[PDB]
């Protein structure tokens, strides 16, 4: 799985997620990647999310939308919402993985409960950050 | 204005990689976020920025999307993509496609040119071909690294 | 909290001007017979999950409603069926989309939920998974009704002969 | 589309949704019905929801899950949550249709913004209520 989220100079949020699924997966199975609210969600009023990891869990937990709902209705911050989904609710369903989230106020979060997540972020006109391992 | 990207999460071991192997990933990630930071800086849309960044991650054989897609239990490739526009709340998706080089581009097409959010399999392909997208063999996604990972997952 | 079921057979443009009481009563009869089966299962202590599965299988069977038998027609004059089931206890779910050869999609959805590590399968692969587990292959023709066919003709122009 | 939601004597919620789609639809297209959080959701903490209506909109609005999130996180009552989603948010997106919802306390709601919705409900050991038209 691969993913991009962005906030543009106009205040637009957008998200995209693409994958070839899981190594050795049963053909005609569908993980979170092509499912709005599971592996991809964007809303200018809330957040843009791309997800990666156990698809059945990301679907069952509606991970991408749940970030948006925890913030919009729960009054969690992005950081709080990403912690609660990735570190608590995915494992509780037997799930592992991570996501990338940007809210409408430009906050960025790249949580994962896995050994690594190939990841990168950067503000416009500024030096990008890259990561593979934890921290 | 800000972009993040991922190239997937899971069981990566430092013991399993040389620094030179890890640097191909860091180089690939920096080059794609850089492309996106410049697009944003230039006043490109969030939507065209996540579309281009995910099309680049698809092109890069290091990531499990487009070129370098993992293999199914049947040694085939089956690709899935979604795009969502937070401005309109419009969304588009394809699942189970083998003959489209850049699924996120077919996802975009469905978002813009379909009454539906989601199409599947050959119907999704035919929708894309009916609108100028070129047909590819699934063989183009196949890499030595992902094939060896299939045999190891079996073994 | 009292054990309870609700059902629907779809929403949209229903007009009283469109129907006689005797035509409305076919729908009311069908809806009462399905909720009644579900209320009795609940009353007996059957699970919410088994109850919504049986109710949706009954709605699929009933040619009055657009699921299983009495499915609308595609532009291609066949039928393409989709179903989901979710267990509020385990948060497990099963779904099939794009299936033409399974009499009861919500039953195939149950199979995916209960008998796979997956939530969703699509098209021929969904069907093959189901057939590999005792589920019977059917011709799409079984879903076809005069009412839904006539609605297809009403929604289009005919191609030249 | 057809649907069923239930609360059993053990306090378990469940939801199921089945459809043949829209007349004259393009083959290989997918609406809300098979999508967890769009046309089907159940959670013991919140609600069971089956949806029927404009597929494209039910997905974009995550209608089924949004009921659950408004209740779980927003502390809306079922009635409040169903009014908000079906009478406000779907129409704002050009979504016409309705849903059936049962919460963990045995409240039932069968909202629709359409002319009709073929519907029925009833408590165990009690006489069903049936409906086609508005009210
Ligand atoms: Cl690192
Ligand atoms: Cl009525
Ligand atoms: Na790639
Ligand atoms: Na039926």
């Amino acid at each position: 799985t691969v993913g991009a989220v962005a906030l543009d100079l106009d205040g637009n949020l957008a998200a995209a997620t693409s994958t070839g699924g899981m190594t050795n997966k049963l053909p005609s199975t569908v993980g979170s990647s092509p499912l709005v609210g599971a592996g991809c969600y964007a809303n200018n009023a809330s957040v843009a999310v791309s997800c990666t990891g156990t698809g059945e869990v990301f679907i069952r937990a509606l991970a991408a939308y749940d970030i948006a709902a925890l913030m919009d209705y729960g009054g969690l911050s992005l950081a709080e919402a990403c912690e609660r989904v990735v570190m608590e609710k995915l494992p509780a369903l037997g799930g592992s993985g991570g996501l990338i989230a940007i809210d409408h106020e430009g906050n960025v979060a790249l949580p994962f409960n896995t050994e690594g997540m190939y990841r990168a972020w950067g503000y416009a006109g500024d030096t990008p950050t890259t990561g593979i391992y934890r921290e | 204005a800000v972009i993040a990207i991922h190239g997937g999460a899971g069981a990566i071991s430092r013991a399993q990689m040389s620094l030179q192997q890890e640097l191909r990933y860091i180089e690939a990630l920096s080059a794609i976020v850089e492309t996106g930071q410049k697009m944003l800086e230039a006043g490109e849309s969030a939507l065209d920025v996540v579309t281009e960044a995910v099309r680049l991650l698809e092109e890069c054989p290091l990531f499990n999307a487009g070129i370098g897609a993992v293999f199914t239990r049947d040694e085939t490739h089956e690709l899935d993509a979604c795009v969502m526009d937070g401005n309109t709340l419009k969304a588009g998706a394809v699942a189970g496609v083998s003959h489209l080089r850049n699924p996120v581009l077919a996802a975009r097409l469905v978002m813009e040119q379909s009454p539906h959010v989601m199409m599947i399999g050959e119907g999704a392909e035919n929708f894309a071909f009916a609108r100028g997208m070129e047909r590819v063999s699934p063989e183009i996604f196949s890499t030595s690294l992902r094939y060896e990972q299939l045999l190891a997952a079996r073994k």
